RNA sequence: UUGACAUUGUGAAGAGACGUUUC
RNA sequence: GUUCUUUGUAAAGUGCCUUCGAAGAGUCGAGUUGUUUGGGAAUGCAGCUCUAAGUGGGUGGUAAAUUCCAUCUAAAGCUAA
RNA sequence: UUGACCUCAAAUCAGGUAGGAGUACCCGCUGAACUUAAGCAUAUCAAUAAGCGGAGGAAAAGAAACCAACCGGGAUUGCCUUAGUAACGGCGAGUGAAGCGGCAAAAGCUCAAAUUUGAAAUCUGGUACCUUCGGUGCCCGAGUUGUAAUUUGGAGAGGG
């Protein structure tokens, strides 16, 4: 039935739901577990540290690329500029993925940066028994950060070429719309011949 | 392309200074390859022509390129399928004309 | 809590609140939005005229945030600018050291023109303004600098 | 490479040498059992393409399966319900030939397990299928790393779960759009955007 | 003259005749197979041959 | 129950479609 | 952390040059029918009819002709949390 | 008259395997109506109950014939969100996801297609010995209608 100045509501409970409702009683003690089997992965992970070395990566969308974003993997351009191969490079502490390009040197430079800076950072212990023990350092990712570039400084100086911004927008936009138009009143001009 | 560094129009996006990455061979799936060249020739001489693609070449020299279209659209399903598979005839055709 | 409700304070008092004549019934008038545009009429229009019919154009895959344009009016602007960074440009006025703004990092999308700003250029960084927020900045001495 | 030149004369099944073929091949196949023991893959190039290798331990079947749509068993035509659910012989069964073909076979060699199998001929009848199995207790297989996989209970009876070929078909295993329910599990995709979750801190 | 599927070896006289080859149609499979200390040998074909 | 298509192949008389070919 | 073993003239990785670079068919696809899906000139599934190709094929949420662009590599398979 | 091959059989032949149970959770098939729409048939309930086949400790999914239209992203699953939104709907009742973003967990791969052709290099079994989840030798068989090795698209192969 319908009454009084509400705002429609639309709950879809007419289909048997009580069948299945999921109350996360156990979120506390999953915490638990999630821990403690963290603890025991980063003991048999010897001084290992839990965690894959990952890449600067743009992220996509007009919404979101204005950030950065720990990419899965580091692609193989990337990793033959860092002088090592990728089949050895995944036994270390390195993430490599086939799939994804470089297009942009100032993410690839920037990667391999990484890399080199990575290499430089840890101790590969020789194939066989003894060792020089170390501590156990549990995360790459504290260890090497992801951080956003630069863009530009505090303060320049005001540089007024006269042309008004809204406008520059407004026949920018303008010119896509009509570009297909044009493309065809252009083609009658060859097809106006003799 | 080559990004005009404003967020609208007709090759909008921030100016990025850029790479050509290395070309993929997935890229090269249906390449030819002179191995299936030649089997897929080999198989023509030896199993033949079939039913439909005797009476195409049928339409081809009499009713017009045309017609033997319309019917290859229907028979295979696609016009851009139609068109390759009449002009696959047209040579067989002229195989068969001028040796 | 239960100690507070009115059923409490019901008890003992024949039908609870809901009366002799007219009772608390299994659903009178029908579920939910039943008889819209019969029964339930009168309270459909006012209350919800546009209701019913259909209106405008179908996009099929809209993807949200294909239209991620949040909007900055001048009216604030100079929160972009960290608190105590902020006097120091007040005052230096200059035109050749003027602040940059990178109001797309902002997390902003366009500029619109609501208010006034103080007579000091800055220097905006973003995507699409307004007609008249350039025009202000233009006129404080500014620049809009278009980005992506 | 032989099989390169089976692969693509097996493509021009109108082809007179394989009208010829098909056309005798379907009579021989028609006067065996619904159900026998192939000697040998009809289609080697084909067998071997799915995954069979020829030694002991992989065994191939021959099948033959009805042809059609599925009547709806009811009585006398009755429904006994609303009218939309009142069809009967226009209903389409919801696997494949094939998967009612791995299936029959795989019954009758619960012995083995089944790996895949292949058209080869049909009429308007009959839809012909070659199965391929493999035996899991047979140590040229459990001794086989390539192929050991398939000893596992896991892959018990894996042709009716639909973990087959035809199986992840019908199924509608693939990524994208195109497949959002069916993909994780048509079902289970379901119940899970079909679950209230109340958290503790309730939002 | 006798495998089956047939299919095997029918492109074999024209594989043949396109590049020249001599073939023959021999009669027995399971006479190429005591060719080469088998059961069944479908083709057999020498190349070489000392001098 | 009627028609089409599929299962569907080989040789002819014909009236027919412009020695092939669909009736 | 010890000790038998027993492996080699054999396995693997990397640099430039050059020539090749085999990639799954009664499938993909299309019609039509039923079913299903939020998928709307048709989301998946199936039945019958048609049935490909290799600078091919698929996809790009409005059908069609035409021109481009972009993105993966189907019709075979394994795999812990 | 003798010996093979192909196909098809038989044995209480030699050794194995399947069934049946359980089924909370899992992979499919098959499939309602009560009910809601204040009537009702489309729709709803519901791609649910019931019925059938088949698994495990998880199952399934999984290294893209993906998402995207970005400066792009990068196996799968899941939670938070997208969102009661795009869309479906006697456009009525009602239904109703996906992409990005943060997180948990992280792992990558191998066949078919290739001349080993200067060596079928491969494998079951029997059998003797031993150090027995097996090793070695011998024999039969399997296999060229292709068992190994190298190669799987990220590549890679043959030569210098
Ligand atoms: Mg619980
Ligand atoms: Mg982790
Ligand atoms: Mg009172
Ligand atoms: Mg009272
Ligand atoms: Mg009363
Ligand atoms: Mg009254
Ligand atoms: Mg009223
Ligand atoms: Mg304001
Ligand atoms: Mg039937
Ligand atoms: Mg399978
Ligand atoms: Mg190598
Ligand atoms: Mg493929
Ligand atoms: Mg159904
Ligand atoms: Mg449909
Ligand atoms: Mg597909
Ligand atoms: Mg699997
Ligand atoms: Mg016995
Ligand atoms: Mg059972
Ligand atoms: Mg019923
Ligand atoms: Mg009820
Ligand atoms: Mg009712
Ligand atoms: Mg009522
Ligand atoms: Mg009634
Ligand atoms: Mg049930
Ligand atoms: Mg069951
Ligand atoms: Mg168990
Ligand atoms: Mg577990
Ligand atoms: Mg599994
Ligand atoms: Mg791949
Ligand atoms: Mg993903
Ligand atoms: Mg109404
Ligand atoms: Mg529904
Ligand atoms: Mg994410
Ligand atoms: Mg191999
Ligand atoms: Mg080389």
């Amino acid at each position: 039935a319908i009454s009084k100045n509400l705002p429609i509501l639309k709950n879809h409970f007419r289909k048997h739901w009580q069948e299945r409702v999921k109350v996360h009683f156990d979120q506390a003690g999953k915490k638990v577990s999630r821990r403690n089997a963290r603890a025991t992965r980063a003991a048999k992970i010897a001084p290992r540290p839990l965690d894959l070395l990952r890449p600067v990566v743009r992220a996509p969308t007009v919404k979101y690329n204005r950030k950065v974003r720990a990419g899965r993997g580091f692609t193989l351009a990337e990793v033959k500029a860092a002088g090592l191969t990728a089949a050895y490079a995944r036994t270390i502490g390195i993430a490599v993925d086939h799939r994804r390009q470089n297009r942009n040197q100032e993410i690839f430079d920037a990667n391999v940066q990484r890399l080199k800076e990575y290499q430089s950072k840890i101790i590969v212990f020789p194939r066989n028994g003894k060792a020089p023990e170390a501590e156990q350092v549990l995360s790459a990712a504290a260890t090497f950060p992801i951080a956003q570039p630069a863009t530009d400084v505090e303060a320049r100086a005001v540089q007024d070429n006269g042309e008004s911004a809204f406008r520059t927008l407004r026949l920018a936009r303008s010119e896509k719309k009509f570009r297909g138009i044009r493309e065809k009143r252009a083609r009658e001009k060859a097809e106006a011949e003799a | 392309t080559v990004k005009t560094g404003i967020a609208i129009g007709l090759n909008k996006g921030k100016k990025v200074t850029s790479m050509t990455p290395a070309p993929k061979i997935s890229y090269k799936k249906g390449a030819a390859s002179n191995r299936t060249k030649f089997v897929r020739s080999l198989v023509r001489e030896i199993a033949g022509l079939s039913p439909y693609e005797r009476r195409l070449i049928d339409l081809i020299r009499n009713s017009g390129e045309k017609r033997a279209r319309k019917v290859a659209k229907k028979r295979l399903g696609s016009f851009t399928r139609a068109k390759a598979k009449v002009e696959e005839m047209n040579n067989i055709i002229a195989a068969s004309r001028r040796h | 809590p239960s100690r507070f409700t009115k059923t409490r304070k019901h008890r003992g008092h024949v039908s609870a609140g809901k009366g002799r004549i007219g009772k608390h019934r299994k659903h009178p008038g029908g579920r939910g939005m039943a008889g819209g545009q019969h029964h339930h009429r009168i309270n459909m229009d006012k209350y919800h005229p546009g209701y019913f019919g259909k209106v405008g154009m179908r996009y099929f895959h809209k993807q949200q945030a294909h239209f991620w344009k949040p909007v900055l009016n001048l009216d604030k602007l100079w929160t972009l600018i960290p608190e105590d960074k902020r006097d120091q440009y007040l005052k230096s006025a200059s035109k050749e050291t003027a602040p940059v703004i990178d109001t797309l990092a902002a997390g902003y999308g366009k500029i619109l023109g609501k208010g006034r700003i103080p007579n000091v250029p800055v220097i905006v960084k973003a995507r699409f303004v307004s007609k008249l927020a350039e025009e202000k900045i233009r006129a404080a001495g500014g620049v809009v600098e278009l980005i992506a | 490479g032989a099989y390169k030149y089976l692969e693509e004369l097996q493509r021009k099944k109108q082809s007179d040498v394989l009208r010829f073929l098909q056309r005798v091949r379907v009579w021989e196949y028609r006067q065996k059992n619904v159900i026998h023991r192939a000697a040998r893959p009809t289609r080697p190039d084909k067998a071997r393409r799915l995954g069979y290798k020829a030694k002991q331990g992989f065994v191939i079947y021959r099948v033959r399966v009805r042809r059609g749509n599925r009547k709806r068993p009811v009585p006398k035509g009755a429904t006994y319900g609303k009218p939309t659910n009142q069809g009967v012989n226009e209903l389409k069964y919801q696997r494949s030939l094939r998967a009612t073909a791995e299936e029959r076979v795989g019954r009758r060699a619960a012995n083995l397990r089944v790996l895949n199998s292949y058209w080869v001929n049909q009429d308007s009848t009959y839809k012909y299928f070659e199965v391929i199995l493999v035996d899991p207790q047979h140590k040229a297989i459990r001794r086989d790393a390539r192929y050991n996989w398939i000893c596992d209970p896991v892959h018990k009876h894996r042709e009716a779960r639909g973990l087959t070929a035809t199986g992840k078909k019908s199924r509608g295993i693939n990524k994208g759009h195109k497949f959002n329910n069916t993909k994780a599990g048509r079902r289970k995709t379901w119940k899970r955007q079909n679950t209230l979750s109340l958290w503790r801190y309730r939002k | 003259n006798d495998v089956d599927p047939i299919e095997l070896v029918v492109f074999l006289p024209a594989l043949c005749k396109k590049m020249g080859v001599p073939y023959a149609i021999v009669k027995g499979k399971a006479r190429l197979g005591t060719l080469v200390n088998q059961k069944t040998s479908a083709v057999a074909a020498l190349t070489e041959v000392r001098a």
